[PDB]
């Protein structure tokens, strides 16, 4: 199917962070057990950006672009803010595995697509500066870290997606 | 998420 992205809540006034080239796409999850994709987009629209901002949200079968790409972001709380080409938030409010999987698939596909768009390798949590990095990986590896965030692995584990499965899906693409 |  064609990928559809809702840009209705794209917050243009967010600050410039660092400069090109941006070597990373960041994989996050919201840490919010109750919010919908629209709730997240609406809060992101109005919030103090210092609390954290990002570029995309995946949830409820939809993808919303909520911030600029190729801009950096205040998403990971340390030096790799200045490497953020894009930062994708998966919602955490799924009632069932089936509903989770619909969004998980979109999440994998979007992370891969954003890496392609940025000219970055479709790799997960490698040591190279370039690639797709989780918030956990940024927290543990970036210079000047101030975060304690370790998303999205705990939420993926809630729904039976292991570290290895997530890496395989990012790096090889989805299969049946 | 999270300027730090």
């Amino acid at each position: 199917a064609s990928m559809e992205i809702n840009v209705s809540k794209l917050r243009t006034d967010l600050p410039q962070v660092g400069v090109q080239p941006y070597r990373q796409v960041h994989a996050h999850s919201t840490g919010n057990p109750h919010s919908t994709v629209q709730n997240e987009a609406d809060y992101h629209w109005r919030k103090d950006p210092e609390l954290g901002f990002f570029s995309h949200i995946v949830g409820n079968g939809a993808i919303m672009q909520v911030g600029p790409v190729d801009n950096g972001a205040w998403d990971v709380g340390g030096g790799w803010n200045a490497e953020t080409y894009a930062a994708v938030e998966l919602i955490e409010s799924h009632s069932t595995k089936e509903e989770f999987m619909t969004d998980y698939r979109l999440y994998i596909e979007l992370l891969r697509n954003l890496a392609d768009e940025a000219g970055l390798p479709k790799t997960l949590d490698t040591g190279s500066l370039a690639g797709i990095k989780t918030a956990e990986y940024a927290t543990n590896n970036q210079p000047n870290n101030h975060s304690d965030h370790v998303d999205p692995y705990p939420y993926l584990a809630k729904w039976g997606i292991s570290r290895e499965q997530f890496k395989h899906d990012i790096e090889n693409g989805l299969t049946i | 998420a999270x300027k730090x």
